[PDB]
């Protein structure tokens, strides 16, 4: 839903998770202002020149614990965008959620991962909230917030990392 | 623009 | 070391795990460029306004998976650096590697905290690597490595994050 | 496939890890000779009084490494039978794979588990099986070759464990 | 201890793992009856023919969970005694609790090892226990416990596994 | 034949 | 100079 | 008394 738009932005480690596992009150989830980086993801048969920065991240269900009292435990999937530059051509179908953008005969692939994080939460059953799933934060952040033609929306890729070492791998 | 290195094939 | 001096500095998540998580050749560690974020951190008895930042990023040794041949699984351990506001007076000797600074009557605590991240890599034997221990790590990047006093050395804190609310919790 | 039949069974921990866990030679399957135990196992709504016992173990892909040359690394999934008693009233659709047998107004549930052991072995390539799936485990172990009618098949439960206080919790 | 002697004996997987992983009452350790097998295990410089039992089983302090309130886990660790056949000559002091036992011109080695297995409770901090440490179990399961002169104590191995095929590798 | 303990409801 | 809002108690 | 296979080099 709109409930998309009116998640904040956070930026840094610490911000995100300390944003999100709020034992009080946890989070569905939030925006991320991230660094864009330089380097190789391999795709379907081969490596790509890949720019990688994070964009969100949200709340996700770990377990459920038994008591005395209904405990509920919370982890931070952190979501990363992606142009795969060149894998446009042999991938525009290895992804459920993707875009494809043309920069000359040369075809890019737009794409979402998820990284598991290790901090969790402990919450009371009361306090609760229902989470967000890959599919939905996929269709929000990449389909619907993110324009490859423009590089615009609710963020946009630093295509400076390719120049900075400090960026690249 | 976006600057590339990548190799097809 | 010597050797600390040495090691490269890497921005991004992708960036710090793609240049350690290296089976061809992996690293003993890292200098990162980070963002200061600002937020509660318990130490002693109370929370703390504390200012945190990526400083340092080091492989850790996990366990020899054998077989034909003996392989090696490293983990990326993420080195913090805080200054826990006011936290000084009552938590001087609360950690083994700290430093004390004195804004008027008010006494501030910088110490380092590690975080194990979820990603790892599976390299031969032949290609393993000592890793850096936490001591060695606390002392360089640290004690050796940053001066409270003038807020310099291998790395400084961005005081700013106390008034950006996306970095503050 | 009957290949099911051509399994060997093992006995005791290191035993069924050594015959599996094998570098030179990987092996799919076998079938595990082991002691039945009591105690309460949540099922649906609530607990109940559960007869276990382990029947097989297989072989079960974790990774595939890259180099110089493609490595694969193996687990053990250790297959458990159980007899949920009186659960087969309100269970009887809770598994895809599972079977009822009635004792006297009271309705048991047969159905098979599945744990993940830690000790794993890297292969070549070269030497790599094929793994067997959960779907076809459950309906060659449990489906094909066991009869709750008569307690009776490639295995059979010892219903003594409810009188053992040693195989009881 | 004392306490060691007062821990009851538990057997089958399920029975050992429902014992001490109570989230209502965590408890330290259990003795363990179980099968000997018989195969090779590298210990110093070669593989020696070597008959492994389980004998005891502890919990283990994983990591804190902080929320509402504070909340512990806790592991289950396997402890098995072997008797590696000739290996007492070569490796008489290869680990810090071993024992020797001569067969005619023969040296025995006796020792035990611990596998961590996969299963995890998560405790409230109130119902919390001071878990055993890895020396105190060797001390008082080998040293104080076993007599391998006359092959008795708290558990004896079942020398028959080398001449069951079931129950060798 | 299996002896239970178990309650429903 | 590095901001507080840390209350010593 | 444990029967063995084992070979010392």
């Amino acid at each position: 839903s709109g409930r998309f738009d009116q998640y904040p932005t956070k930026k840094g480690d610490f911000a995100i998770d300390g944003y999100l596992l709020d034992y009080s009150s946890p989070k569905q989830g939030c925006w991320v202002d991230g660094i864009t980086v330089y380097g190789d993801i391999y795709i379907g048969k081969q490596n790509w020149g890949t720019y990688t920065r994070p964009v969100f991240a949200y709340l996700q269900y770990v377990e459920t614990i038994s008591g005395s009292g209904t405990f509920v435990i919370y982890q931070v999937v952190l979501v990363y965008a992606h142009n795969a530059t060149s894998a446009g051509r042999q991938n525009a179908n290895a992804f459920a959620y993707s875009k494809t953008q043309a920069v000359g005969s040369r075809v890019d692939l737009y794409y979402l991962s998820a990284i598991t994080q290790r901090k969790r939460v402990i919450v009371p059953s009361s306090n609760a909230v229902t989470p967000l799933d890959w599919d939905t934060v996929q269709r929000n952040v990449l389909m619907e917030n993110y324009n490859p033609g423009s590089n615009s929306g609710h963020f946009s890729f630093d295509w400076s990392a390719y120049n900075d070492p400090h960026r690249r791998y | 623009q976006p600057q590339s290195h990548s190799i097809e094939l």
